[PDB]
DNA sequence: GTACGTCCGATCTTCGGAAGAGATTCAGAG
DNA sequence: CTCTGAATCTCTTCCGACGCGCCGCGGGACGTAC
RNA sequence: UCCGCGGCGCG
């Protein structure tokens, strides 16, 4: 909905799927530079959380 | 309605934590262990074999 | 101290958009207390792509991954320690919390190779 | 029998066991515990009874 | 001063009532 | 001896009446340039 | 602009 002024009043539907969309466009991202394990390890755990 | 390609497979909370563990019966093991599992902190065997 | 163990990467969690500040002060906390010999160099992949028009123009910085940063730790107590007690970072990461997991040699030689041809097109 | 309850009779020990469960997951080293400890009832700082 | 890209670290502390699942225990046959 | 076993103690979840009127605050901060 | 939170009040 645009309220008035220049600011939106944002679900939080659309924060939890931005975040998840985020957290799975960074680990495929990572994934195609052969990552250390640890790392695509954590950011599958976030991915997971998330 | 559209669709977001995970690029690693994650597990439903509705078939995990309720208070019976669907997956936690069905493969005759306890929650403690299968949370374990799924966040990143132990191995599992799988055809152990000879 | 009596074994000479190689000092073996280890990769300790920052905020995003951070590193360097974070990267700055485990420089001054480890220098305020005066272990060189127990610490030895700390350094964060920056790469560095060059547009000439497109919004931001001659520079941009990118990172292969932002929210972890590499040290040169050696496995302690007082060390963890201190590697903790500095501000704005989490904790390490690893297979286990009571002791923070190493990083394959191997692939680190790899990633130093990569990191040997960052500069391209120069000038 | 409280004291028989008592699982260890070490003040070093004693101050392990309150650095663990204070916050779990951390090894009980002898010099943070000692000071997590004098900064939980004896600092004037965290500390204060008006 | 102001438009814009990016992003998610310090510390909490005071309900019955019940329903159910999991860890413990001691009791017993032996 | 030792394993089982039924009972017991402990930890986790969910639940708490229904209509209406009015008022006030709502992604905020933080670096990066322009 | 039609949504959320908090507070006060009437049944």
């Amino acid at each position: 909905v645009p309220l008035d002024g220049g600011r939106f009043a944002t679900s939080d539907l659309n924060d939890l799927y931005r975040r998840v969309i985020n957290r799975n466009n960074r680990l495929k991202r990572l994934l195609d530079l052969a990552a250390p394990d640890i790392i695509v390890r954590n950011e599958k755990r976030m991915l997971q959380e998330a | 309605m559209g669709h977001i390609e995970l690029a690693s497979p994650t597990a439903h909370i509705w078939f995990l934590k309720s208070l019976p563990s669907r997956i936690g019966l069905l493969l005759d093991m306890p929650l403690r262990d299968i949370e374990r599992v799924l966040y990143f902190e132990s191995y599992v065997v799988i055809e152990g074999g000879m | 101290m009596s074994e000479a163990p190689k000092k073996r990467w280890y990769v300790v969690q920052a905020f995003s958009g951070f590193e360097g500040r974070v990267a700055t002060s485990l420089r001054e906390h480890i220098k305020l207390h005066n272990m060189e010999d127990l610490f030895g160099e700390v350094m964060v992949p920056t790469e560095e792509v060059v547009e000439i028009r497109g919004g931001q123009r001659r520079k941009s910085e990118r990172k292969f991954f932002p929210g972890y940063v590499l040290v040169q730790m050696v496995m302690n107590d007082a060390s963890w320690h201190l590697v903790r007690s500095v501000p704005r970072v989490m904790g390490f990461i690893g297979g286990t919390s009571d002791r923070p997991a190493p990083i394959s040699d191997k692939e680190v030689d790899a990633i130093m190779n990569r990191l040997q041809q960052v500069g391209d097109k120069p000038r | 029998e409280t004291l028989r309850v008592d699982p260890t009779n070490d003040r070093l020990s004693a101050l392990v066991e309150i650095y663990r469960m204070m916050r779990p997951g951390e090894p009980p080293t002898r010099e943070a515990a000692e000071s997590l400890f004098e900064n939980l009832f004896f600092s004037e700082d965290r500390y204060d009874l008006s």
